[PDB]
C-alpha cells in the first residue's frame, strides 16, 4: 500500500520585478500523479500517432507535434481552472486534449473527417473547445486575442484569467509589445506564457534576439522564469501566477523553459539547426513523462507496475481513436459552403465556376 | 428634424449601447477627447471608462484585443482613427476574425464591428486618402458596408452592433457634417437596416447608376442635372459592399439597359470591376444595350495640391460625361 | 534541360546578386536554412552575413527595414515567407515604397521587391491558403507579377531586381518544384521579362483564355484535351498584374471573339472581375459573342478536408465546363 | 563693446539607462554658434506662426502641424550631426526641413500647393524631403523601421554615417518600433531613436497611454539618455555624444527629448480640452527655447539685447517676403497630374476619373 503524497524540491524560479516567487516545494498527491501521468502520455502517444499518420500521408499539410512540452500542457491545466482561458498558437494537440477534447476527436481533425472536432475545416492548426481559443497560424497574432479574452474576464468581472502562450521566435512580433502595455495600463488578467523551446523554426533563440530573456521583455510586467520540463514546477508557476492575476495585479509574464523533439512541421528533419545527439540528450537526462515518473515510484506514490498498466490502456485509447479517424468519411461536398456566417438564413457560395452553387447555413 | 450623418451615427451606438452592456467601443480619442471627428461625443459621460475606452497608437494591438473581446462573448465597437491606419491591424480582421467562424467549423463567432472614415477627405494627401471598399469586400468571412446619408449611417451602424459575424462599417469624413432629414422611424430605437439590401434612391428609366458611400450624392446631383435635359437616371445606392445586392442592380439594369457605376476609390480591381463581372455573368446581361462604364478616383495615390485633388476624385461633371458617352446622347 | 521553378528563381537572384553589390536578400529563415521552401539555396554559403540576411520573426518590422534601406540607396530584396503574413506589414509595402516616388515629387525612388509563395498550397487551411494578386494588383506605384514557368520566374525577377520601383512578386508553392524546358536563351545572365506585356502560351482561334501562376498550367492541360474535339484555345499567360497587359487580350478576343478568365484567389474584386470590366470598356466589346465568364476558387475561407480542398480551388473540369458553355458547344 | 568670443554654460545632466558616463554638464557655445543657432530657432518660430495664419486663412489645408515650442529638438539636432548623416520623422516636419537645408519660400509653398514647393504641390505637410532627410511620415511608427534600415544602409556602404529616428511619445506604443529596437540591437546598427517626448500623443497625455512613461529604458536592452528638450545646449550635448556613441560601432541608442508643443495637435485641435492654458503659459516662461538661449547670450556677453532684436526683425521680414512668395507663386498644371508614379520608366498613360480621361506620367 502506498503513501498518499509527497513532498518535492523544485527549482527556484528566477524573478523579475517581484519579491517572492512560486514556493520552491510542493505536495503531490498519489491521485494527482497517475492522472498527470495518465495526461502526459495520452498527449506523447497521440503525437507518436500522428506522425506516424503523416508519414503514411493519412495526415496532410501542417502537423507541430508537441513532445518535450508535456509538461507545459499538463502543468497549465494542472494550475488553471475549467472556467479559466487559454489561448495558443499551432503547436496545439496538447492543450486541446486537455481542455476537455478527447484523442478521437483531435486524430479525426489532422487525418480531416467528418467526425474530426472543426468538422475537417481546420486541420490541425485551428481546432477550437470549451475556453480554448485555438490554435493560431498566424504568429503572435494569438497574443493581443488573449489580452483580449483577459479583457472581457476582468469585465464581466467573473474573476478568471487567461493564459496566452507564444514562442520564443514569436517573441519579437510586434503585436505582443503594443499588448503588454495594454495589459498593464488596463490592469488585465492575462499570464503571458513564452515557450521557450530554445528554437523559432530553424533559428536559434541567440540568432534572433538581442536579448534571449524573454521573462523580462514584458519590461514593467513582472515576469517569472520557470523549468517547463517539469510538471511540478509549471504546475506551481501556474497557479502562483494566476493568484497574482486573480487579485487584480494585472498581467504577468511566465518564461516556460522547454524542449520540442520533433522539427518545427512534419517536413522539418529537424536536423540541420541542432545535432541528433543535443535531442538525445534532452530526452534521456530530463525528459517530462520520464520527470514525473522517477518521482513517483521512488517516492511510493505509484509501482513500476501501475504505470505499465497505463501506458497500456493509453496505448489502446490511441489504437481506436487511430483506427476511427482513419475510417471516417471525409465531409460530404455539399458542406463546403456552411457556417461562413453565424446566426443567418441559408445563401449561397460560388464554387470554380458561376454554374456550380453551394448552400451555406449558419 | 434634419440629422447630420455623425449625429446619426452617434445616436445608434448610444441606442445599442443602452439596449445590450456586453457591447462598449473602443479606440484612440474615442472618450475623452470625444472622438477624433466627434463621432462618440458625449458616449463617454454616458458610461463611462468601462464601456468607452480611450487606447494607445496600437493598431495591431487593439484590434486584437477586440477580436479577444468579441471571440470571448463581448460586443466591442473597434475604431480605427481612419481606414489607411487600420492597415496595421487587417491581419486581425482577416485572419482572426474573418474566417473564424468557417474554420472551427461553425463552433467560434466573432461579433465584432470595425468602423471609421474611408476614402478620401480634403487635401489629407496619399497615407490618408485611400478607399479601402475594394480590399476588405474581397474576403469570404467579412460583411463590409457603406453608408451614405444619416437614415444609412444608423440603420447600418446597429444592424452592424446585431449582426454576430465580423462587420467593416466603412464611413466617410466628409460626410459626418453633412444634415439630412430624418423620417420618423428612422429616430425609433428599433431601426435596422438590412444588411445586404440596396435602396434606389431616384426612380429612372434611362440609365442605371450605381454608387456607394460619397458619390451617391454626386450621382443624384447629376441627375437633376440631367433631368432637365429629358434624362431619367435611377440612381441606386448599394449600402452594402459584401453580401452586395446585385439582384436589385439587375432588375434595374433589365428596365434601363444602362449602367453606369461610380465610386470613389481606385479603378483597378474596384467596386466597379466587380458590379460589371457580375452584370455581364448574370441575367442582366442580355437587356444590356450598351457597355456599362465606370467613374472612379484616378489612378493615382492622392495628390495634395487642390486642382489636383479635384481632379482626382469623381465630379458630377464626370458622371455626366460618362452617362452620355453611355446614352449616347 | 529542364529547371524547376525553385532554381529558375535561384539563378535570377543569383546573376543579379553577382551583378550589382548594391542588392541584398534578407527574410524569416532566409540564410543558413536556405529559405523555407529552398528557393534561396547556397545564396549564404556564397555571398555571406551581409548579402543574405536572416531576420527575426517581425514582418512588420524587416519589411520596414527594406523599404528604408532602399531609400538610402540599396536593392533588398525582402522575402515574406508566404504574401499571408505580408498582411502584418501591408502599410510597409501600400504607404512607405509604393506612394512615395510620387509624393516625394519624384525624389525618394524605392527600389524595393517583395517576392514569396502566394495563393493556395495543399491542406495548409485558410489563413495561409489566401491569394494576394487582387489586392496588391488595385494600387498605384506597385509593379506587381505573378510568374508560372521557369522562364517566367528567372526572366521576371531579375527585371523585378533591375526596375526603379516597387515590385511584388507573387510566387506559386506548388509551382517551386515543377520541372519545364530551359530554352539556351533563358540560360543568359542577360534574360530579363518585361513587365507589362503577357505572352500568348498556344495559339488556337475559338476562344481566348487568360489566367495568371498555377492555373496557366491547368488551362494548357484543359486545352490539350479539347484540341481533341477540334476546338481551339488560345492560352494567354499575364504573368504582370499590374500593369496589366489588356492589349494582347484584346487582340486575341478581336480573333477569337469569346473570353474566359481563370485565377486562383477569390472571386469578387477578382483579378477576373478587373479583365472583364476592362474589356466591356474598351473596343473588343462588340467582338465578344459571348459572355466572359471567371473561373476562380471558391467563395469561402480554405477548407482542411481534401474533398473539400480540391473543390475549392479551379480543377481542369471547371475550366473545360466554362469554355463547353461559352462556346455553346 | 567687446563680445566674448565665448561661455560656459552648465546643462542639466541626463537620466541613463546602461550607460557608463553620459553626456558632460558643461559646454563651450562660441558666439558665432550662437548667433546662427539662434537665427535658426527663429526662423522655425516664425515660420511656424506665418503657417498658422495662413491655415487660418484657408491658403493652408489638410494637416498642419506646427514643432513650435521643439525647436531645441531639430537645431540641437542638427548641431550635433553632420549634413552627411541621415534623419527620419514623423509629421511634424517643418522644423527638420529647414534645418535639413530646405528654404523657407520651398516650405511655405507645399504647404499652400504650388508649383514651387518641394514636392511640387503632391506632398502637403506631412510629405516633405531634401538630401538626407526621409521626411515626412504620417503613419506613425513607419517611420522607425525605415529609419533602421537606413542605418543598416550605413553599415552596408560602410561610411560611418548614422541615422537619426524620431518618433513621439504617442508612437512610442507602436509594435514595429520594439521590433526595429530588436533588430538594430542584434545588427549593431548605426541609429539613435530618439523619443520626443512633448507630453501628448494627440489629446491623450503620456499617463493614460503609456504604463511607462520612462521611454529612454523603453527600448530596454539598447541604453538610453533622456535629455532637456527646451534648452538647445543638452539636445546638442546629447546628440553629439550619441552620434559618438553609434559612431564608434557599439550599435544603436535611445535618447529621449522633453520637450512642448506651444499648438494644440494639429490646427483643427484647439489643444485645450486635454490641458489648460495656464499649463501652456506656465512652460512658455519657464522654459521657451529661444528665451532660454538669449538670456544665456546676453549674460554671457556673447551679444547684445540690440543685436539679437536685429537678428528677430530680418528673420521676421523674410518670413513675410517668403509667405507672399507662396500665396503668390501659381498652382500646379493639371498636365503634371500623373508625372513621377514609377521612376526610371518610359511615358505613360494614366487613368483619370473616368476612360476618357487620360494622364500623361513621366519619370
Ligand atoms: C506572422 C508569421 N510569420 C511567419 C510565419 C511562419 N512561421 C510559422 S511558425 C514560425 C516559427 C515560430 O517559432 P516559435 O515561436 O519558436 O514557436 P514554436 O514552433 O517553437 O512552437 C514561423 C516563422 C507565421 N506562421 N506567421
Ligand atoms: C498608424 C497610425 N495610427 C493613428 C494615426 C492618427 N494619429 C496621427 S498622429 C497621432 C498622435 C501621435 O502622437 P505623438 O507620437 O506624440 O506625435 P506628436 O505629439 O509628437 O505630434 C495619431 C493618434 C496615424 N497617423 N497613424
Ligand atoms: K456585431
Ligand atoms: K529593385
Ligand atoms: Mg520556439
Ligand atoms: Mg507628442
Amino acid at each position: 500500500m502506498f503513501a498518499n503524497d509527497a513532498t518535492f524540491e523544485i527549482k527556484k524560479c528566477d524573478l523579475h520585478r517581484l519579491e517572492e516567487g512560486p514556493p520552491v516545494t510542493t505536495v503531490l498527491t498519489r491521485e494527482d500523479g497517475l492522472k498527470y501521468y495518465r495526461m502526459m502520455q495520452t498527449v506523447r502517444r497521440m503525437e507518436l500517432k500522428a506522425d506516424q499518420l503523416y508519414k503514411q500521408k493519412i495526415i496532410r499539410g501542417f502537423c507541430h507535434l508537441c513532445d518535450g512540452q508535456e509538461a507545459c500542457c499538463v502543468g497549465l491545466e494542472a494550475g488553471i481552472n475549467p472556467t479559466d482561458h487559454l489561448i495558443t498558437a499551432y503547436r496545439a494537440h496538447g492543450f486541446t486534449f486537455t481542455r476537455g477534447l478527447s484523442v478521437r476527436e483531435i486524430l479525426a481533425e489532422l487525418t480531416g473527417r467528418k467526425g474530426g472536432c472543426a468538422k475537417g475545416k481546420g486541420g490541425s492548426m485551428h481546432m477550437y473547445a470549451k475556453n480554448f481559443y485555438g490554435g493560431n497560424g498566424i504568429v503572435g497574432a494569438q497574443v493581443p486575442l488573449g489580452a483580449g479574452i483577459a479583457l472581457a474576464c476582468k469585465y464581466n468581472g467573473k474573476d478568471e484569467v487567461c493564459l496566452t502562450l507564444y514562442g520564443d521566435g514569436a517573441a519579437n512580433q510586434g503585436q505582443i509589445f503594443e499588448a503588454y502595455n495594454m495589459a498593464a495600463l488596463w490592469k488585465l488578467p492575462c499570464i503571458f506564457i513564452c515557450e521557450n523551446n530554445r528554437y523559432g523554426m530553424g533559428t536559434a533563440v541567440e540568432r534572433a534576439a538581442a536579448s534571449t530573456d524573454y521573462y523580462k521583455r514584458g519590461d514593467f510586467i513582472p515576469g517569472l522564469r520557470v523549468d517547463g520540463m517539469d510538471i511540478l514546477c509549471v504546475r506551481e508557476a501556474t497557479r502562483f501566477a494566476a493568484a497574482y492575476c486573480r487579485s487584480g495585479k494585472g498581467p504577468i509574464l511566465m518564461e516556460l523553459q522547454t524542449y520540442r523533439y520533433h522539427g518545427h512541421s512534419m517536413s522539418d528533419p529537424g536536423v540541420a539547426y541542432r545535432t541528433r545527439e543535443e535531442i538525445q540528450e534532452v530526452r534521456s537526462k530530463s525528459d517530462p513523462i520520464m520527470l514525473l515518473k522517477d518521482r513517483m515510484v521512488n517516492s511510493n506514490l505509484a509501482s513500476v507496475e501501475e504505470l505499465k498498466e497505463i501506458d497500456v490502456e493509453v496505448r489502446k485509447e490511441i489504437e481506436d481513436a487511430a483506427q476511427f479517424a482513419t475510417a471516417d468519411p471525409e465531409p460530404p461536398l455539399e458542406e463546403l459552403g456552411y457556417h461562413i456566417y453565424s446566426s443567418d438564413p441559408p445563401f449561397e457560395v460560388r464554387g470554380a465556376n458561376q454554374w456550380i452553387k453551394f448552400k451555406s447555413v449558419s | 428634424l434634419q440629422v447630420t450623418v455623425r449625429d446619426a451615427i452617434n445616436q445608434g451606438m448610444d441606442e445599442e449601447l443602452e439596449r445590450d452592456e456586453k457591447v462598449f467601443l473602443l479606440g484612440e480619442e474615442v472618450a475623452q477627447y470625444d472622438g477624433a471627428y466627434k463621432v462618440s461625443r458625449g458616449l463617454w459621460k454616458k458610461y463611462g471608462d468601462k464601456r468607452i475606452i480611450d487606447t494607445p497608437i496600437s493598431e495591431m494591438g487593439f484590434a486584437g484585443i477586440a477580436v479577444g473581446a468579441a471571440m470571448a462573448g463581448l460586443r466591442p465597437i473597434c475604431e480605427f482613427m481612419t481606414f489607411n491606419f487600420s492597415m496595421q491591424a487587417i491581419d486581425q480582421v482577416i485572419n482572426s476574425a474573418a474566417k473564424t467562424y468557417y474554420m472551427s467549423g461553425g463552433l467560434q463567432p466573432v461579433p465584432i464591428v470595425f468602423r471609421g472614415p474611408n476614402g478620401a477627405s480634403a487635401g489629407v494627401a496619399a497615407q490618408h486618402s485611400q478607399c479601402f471598399a475594394a480590399w476588405y469586400g474581397h474576403c469570404p468571412g467579412l460583411k463590409v458596408v457603406s453608408p451614405w446619408n444619416s437614415e444609412d449611417a444608423k440603420g447600418l451602424i446597429k444592424s452592424a452592433i446585431r449582426d454576430n459575424n465580423p462587420v467593416v462599417v466603412l464611413e466617410n469624413e466628409l460626410m459626418y457634417g453633412v444634415p439630412f432629414e430624418f423620417p420618423p422611424e428612422a429616430q425609433s430605437k428599433d431601426f435596422l437596416i438590412p444588411i445586404g439590401k440596396a435602396k434606389i434612391e431616384r426612380q429612372g428609366t434611362h440609365i442605371t447608376v450605381v454608387s456607394h458611400s460619397r458619390p451617391v450624392g454626386h450621382c443624384l446631383e447629376a441627375a437633376a442635372v440631367l433631368s432637365k435635359e429629358g434624362v431619367e437616371c435611377e440612381v441606386i445606392n448599394m449600402r452594402t459592399i459584401r453580401p452586395m445586392d446585385m439582384e436589385t442592380i439587375e432588375a434595374s439594369v433589365m428596365k434601363t439597359n444602362h449602367l453606369v457605376t461610380v465610386e470613389g476609390g481606385w479603378p483597378q480591381f474596384g467596386v466597379g470591376a466587380e458590379i460589371c463581372a457580375r452584370i455581364m455573368e448574370g441575367p442582366a446581361f442580355n437587356f444590356l444595350d450598351a457597355p456599362a462604364v465606370r467613374v472612379t478616383g484616378a489612378d493615382v495615390p492622392m495628390p495634395y495640391a487642390k486642382i489636383l485633388e479635384d481632379n482626382s476624385i469623381p465630379q458630377v461633371k464626370d458622371i455626366i460625361f460618362a452617362i452620355k458617352k453611355t446614352l449616347n446622347i
